[PDB]
RNA sequence: AUCGAAUCGCCACCUACAAGACUGGAGCUUGCUCCCUCGAAGGCGCCAAGUAUAUUCAUGAUCACAAGAAA
RNA sequence: UUAGGGAUAUGUGGCGUCAAAACUUAUGGGCUCAUUCUCGAUACGUGAAAAGGGUGUUGGUGGAUAAAUCCACCGGCCCCGAAAAUGGAUGACGCUUAAGCCCAAUUAGUGGUUGCCCAUUAUUCCUUUGGUAAGGGCGGAAACAAACGGAGAAAGUGUAGCCCUUCCGAUGU
RNA sequence: GGCCAGAACCAGCCCUACUGCAUUAUCCUGUCGGGGGUCAAAAUCCGGCGGGCAAAAGUGCAAGAAUUUUGGGUCUUGG
């Protein structure tokens, strides 16, 4: 495997056309630490301090031939503990 | 180099948007004008019916509904990059009440769902089942 | 879908030699997927029936025959075919279709598939749309009966690609997992 | 489930590929997977070669010759007067209602949401207007408490109550 | 109680409300058995949690002599030197699906532990999972579909009946027991189920008009 | 009590059964016609307890784990 | 056909799970049921089978008698022929409206015209190193203090390479 | 701020959408003879004679300037 690229099926999402629509959106991955490290906005809104943390990257293009859809995490990659777990595919950047 | 858009036409004036990131989330809200520069949008609503101020939003951040108003009852002219500058004024708070209390009645001169209120009043949830890839706007 | 062969014309001849000047000009039919997979077939029956070979013949025209407007026919099909057990039976068939080609092409699925014959052994002696009343076998005798019904019995039903639904809830129609 | 048959007309919609929804006349037969299917009102539904696992056939027949000269067909259609029997089937307006649902803006689909809360609402509000017959696990329960005020109405709460309230 | 004290003293401790994760069951009658659990060991891949229910219904392709004889191969087959740690062989048909899926689990890495680890089977429809939610169905793995009507089948457990699995009895009384509690139950409702019904057309009379013919656009009238 | 957590659809209408050469009801002519509820929909939820006259929201300052937690 | 990396695309081989690709593609045609080494299913790999048989089924050729039937012969798949020593192998599970065999296609008589996945390959971009390497600059142009646009510029095989632009190659007992 | 994020614009590169020229006849469509079937016709089918453009075909080639006020991607390049 070569672990630049994930891959990601989300839900509700079949096809290739259906893919092609999400080429750019913004993918996360929201697993969590033990102790609670720096975080964004930390200290401006600190009720946001907490032990979740998240991964970021965009949809680079559909992978497969049914709503299947590749990922890259930027600068890096996912764990290997993320293989199987809940992948959040957003809305933005709106390209309508 | 002074003024120009390279917005999406799909966006203009007027145009009912969905708020896709930020405090206020799914709550839809009206496109009232662009920036000098590329720029931020300046939505509003009339914080009356959703709770959403005058704030800037990005073209890439929001979806385009294709439900529009007629906003030419509205002066945009009042809002320029400077009100944003610093970082509950009375600068600011009284600059709602001149586009709020303006812009309440331009919806109420609708036709044809008179009552965009309504519409205003919502949140947009992907909910299980939605795909919203398959779905006009 | 469409069928697989377009049905080609080609003409050609010898190339002018003062042995053998104004050559007589050959027409010949070939069902195949290309033209140079038709001017290939072409030059094989120009070597192997008239001693003609590619590198001194000329090509005069490749251009496809159209077929006529789509109506159910009965199409007469006689072909041979190699084997190496049997050195060359020839057959001649029948088979409902709106289209030469779509006779011809469902003609070489068959005896793919019950003789295993595969396109290179194969050559269509000749085809023709027969009038109804020379048709002898009785499994393709049966469809010009007139007021000819039957159902549709042990179907298989395929959603709408969008629609497949891995996971669909018993006696419902939603999905759980699409 | 009616399995109708497939005839030199049945009245036929497609099941999948591009001509989708559209329904389509039966007129010939070729052999046992093909058919040729014609609707004259729908221009783009003309003579074709069309495939039994797409055709599901409807419970309407025009009455036609195989191979038709396609001007029967038209007024055979006509006579029949199917295609507007059909119009009116419980199916057919959904199909036809199934198209406006993926042509939906956003607004519609809130028009939509609006109208089946009230459809909600008002059922939520008819149902529970019957009282006089009560079946719900909260009504009919509370009915099935009922009739124990003997040990409730007699001597116990009777002081009991009158203690309690009292307090309040 | 399979629970620790301490996770009871916790979740009483931190109080809260109880919890059930989001779990699929699938019914399993006459689901072809090698395409089912193809279908469901892919999704337990994807981090699903799936309850297989009704594996005795399960079918295989073919004439029951035929599978029996596929099975008693596969009792032929064990450590001939120390069987207790020869290959298994079990009997019961929700052990023979967990099998079915688990061969084509990775099933010698921690995720391929993880996956099976997720799918429970079982025999008939047992009370922990009666009513909860609606069962679902996986429609490509249905025998109506993928078997010709022509062709013989087995049914699962029937076939492990006469090998070592002597539950097939009991569990037959269990289904006989329970299919009467629900079709009383569900006859018992519809006194209600009707009332419903009647109170949507109903409403749709007394409903602001202008709503209705958006029902009835879009379609729901 | 550490503990700050990843999860993001609820339901006392789905959560009964069966069939797929067939399941709305019927007639002879057995593939057609006629009748019905018209044979392709679990309900609900998606921001006023309800579609209409309303009503706090900002300064959390353009994205950031949703800064939210009993539908 | 292998310098160190990225992208796009592909080869051989593949798209039921293992396992990336048809979430088991088509709105493609046929054929096949195989009861204890368990029907079949990667060429090279007898890394397994023959002669001979079969009113199993599915085709064809020739002749013949007249409601259709009969005789001879030739194919396809399948079955019998087919017996070894540890439990065991289409790679495993399993598949039969194939996830098997023959043939064919690309979202399907609807408009022609590239479905999808994977290489140290191809194309291209960046970085290295070596050339039978190719070319340019190297006579300091002028101006210019701190305080409150900088710094180099070597006539050179090799260095922390005189500087720069370019092109090809790069694995190895 | 030499760190982390987004969003705009620029060059290059990649991708996708957008189409024309020829071609058709073993064809098109009348009609008249057959011929075929049916309760009776029509159709499939052969021939003659008229007319012609199936206006579209899975024919052969394709060059159609993607900021020439609007297609995408570049966390695969540099600003």
């Amino acid at each position: 495997q070569t672990k630049q690229t994930a891959l990601v099926r989300v839900e509700n999402v079949n096809t290739r056309e259906d893919a092609t629509w999400y080429v750019g959106k913004r993918v996360c991955y929201v697993y969590h630490g033990k102790k609670v490290k720096r975080c964004v906005r930390w200290s401006k809104a600190p009720a946001r301090r907490s032990t979740t943390r998240a991964l970021w990257g965009r949809v680079t293009r559909p992978h497969g031939n049914a709503g299947m859809m590749r990922v890259k995490f930027n600068g890096a990659s996912v764990p290997a503990s993320a293989i199987g777990r809940r992948i959040r595919v957003y809305l933005y950047p709106s390209q309508i | 180099s002074p003024e120009y858009t390279t917005l999406r036409k799909s966006c203009a004036p007027g145009a009912i948007a969905i708020i896709l990131a930020g405090r206020f989330r799914g709550r839809r809200a009206v496109i009232l004008k662009q920036l000098p520069h590329n720029g931020p949008l300046v939505v509003s609503g009339p914080m009356k019916y959703n709770g959403v101020p005058i704030r800037r939003i990005d073209s890439r951040y929001v979806i385009a509904t294709s439900t529009t108003v007629d906003i030419s009852s509205v002066d945009t002219a009042s809002i320029t990059a400077e009100v944003f500058q610093r970082p509950v004024s009375d600068a600011r708070a009284q600059l709602q009440k001149k586009i709020d209390a303006a812009l309440i009645a331009a919806i109420k001169k609708d036709a044809q769902g008179k009552e965009k209120a309504g519409y205003l009043r919502s949140v947009f949830t992907v909910k299980p089942g939605d795909a919203p890839h398959r779905w006009n706007w | 879908v469409k069928p697989h062969l377009r049905h080609y014309q080609v003409v050609g001849r010898e190339s002018p030699s003062e042995k053998n000047p104004e050559p007589t000009v050959y027409k010949f039919e070939v069902f195949a997927p290309n033209f140079v997979v038709a001017k290939s077939r072409f030059w094989r029956m120009m070597r192997v029936k008239n001693k003609v070979k590619a590198t001194h013949g000329d090509v005069l025209s490749c251009k496809v025959v159209k077929d006529a407007k789509l109506v159910a026919r009965n199409y007469l099909v006689d072909i041979a075919y190699y084997s190496q057990r049997c050195g060359y039976t020839r057959m001649v068939k029948e088979f409902r279709d709106v289209s030469k080609t779509g006779a011809v092409s469902q003609a070489y699925h068959d005896l793919a598939s019950r003789h295993r014959a595969r396109y290179h052994n194969i050559e269509v002696l000749n085809v023709k749309s027969i009038p109804d009343h020379e048709v002898k076998h009785l499994s393709i005798a049966q469809y010009h009966a007139p007021n000819l019904s039957f159902p549709l019995l042990q179907r298989r039903l395929k959603a709408a690609r969008k629609d497949r639904a891995i996971f669909v809830k018993k006696n419902t129609k939603r999905a759980v997992v699409a | 489930v009616k399995s109708h048959y497939i005839c030199a007309g049945r009245l036929v919609r497609i099941l999948r590929g591009p001509r989708q929804d559209r329904v389509g006349v039966i007129v010939d037969i070729v052999d046992a997977n093909r058919v040729l299917v014609e609707n004259p009102e729908d221009a783009k539904m003309w003579r074709h070669v069309q495939n039994l696992k797409n055709v599901e056939p409807l419970k309407y027949c025009v009455s036609v010759s195989r191979n038709c000269s396609a001007k029967a067909l038209k007024d055979a259609l006509a006579s029949s007067k199917a295609l507007e029997k059909y119009a009116k089937t419980r199916t057919a307006a959904r199909v036809e209602a199934k198209k406006a649902c993926a042509a939906s803006t956003d607004f519609e689909r809130y028009q939509l949401r609006v109208a089946r809360r009230s459809r909600a609402h008002w059922a939520r509000k008819v149902f529970d207007e019957k009282d006089a017959k009560t079946p719900v696990s909260w009504h009919k329960v509370a009915l099935k408490k009922m009739q124990k005020k003997a040990a409730k109405m007699d001597s116990t709460e009777g002081a009991k109550r009158r203690m309690q309230k009292a307090i309040a | 109680a399979f629970p620790s004290r301490k996770d009871a003293s916790r979740a009483q401790r931190k109080s809260a409300k109880k919890h059930r994760p989001e779990i699929i069951v699938i019914d399993l009658k006459d689901h072809v058995l090698g395409r089912a659990a193809a279908v469901v060991a892919k999704q337990l891949l994807l981090g699903k949690k799936i309850t297989v229910v009704r594996c005795e219904q399960l079918n295989i392709a073919g004439t029951e002599i035929r599978n029996k004889i596929k099975y008693l191969q596969y009792l032929r087959k064990r450590k001939l030197t120390n069987p207790t740690k020869g290959p298994f062989h079990h009997r019961a048909p929700s052990d023979v699906f967990v099998r079915t899926v688990r061969s084509m689990l990775p099933r010698y890495t921690k995720r391929g532990m993880k996956a099976l680890n997720s799918l429970v089977a079982y025999e008939g429809i047992p009370p922990n999972v009666v009513r909860t939610g609606g069962r679902v169905v996986i429609p490509r793995a249905q025998r109506h579909v993928c078997y010709r009507s022509e062709r013989p089948y087995t049914v699962l457990g029937n076939m492990c009946k006469h090998v070592g699995w002597k539950y097939s009895d009991v569990v037959a009384n269990l289904e006989k027991a329970r299919v009467e509690k629900a079709s009383r139950h569900h006859e018992k409702q519809a006194k209600l189920r009707d009332a419903w019904k009647s109170a949507r057309k109903e409403a749709l009379a007394k409903m602001p008009k202008h709503n209705v013919e958006v029902l009835k656009k879009f379609g729901y009238a």
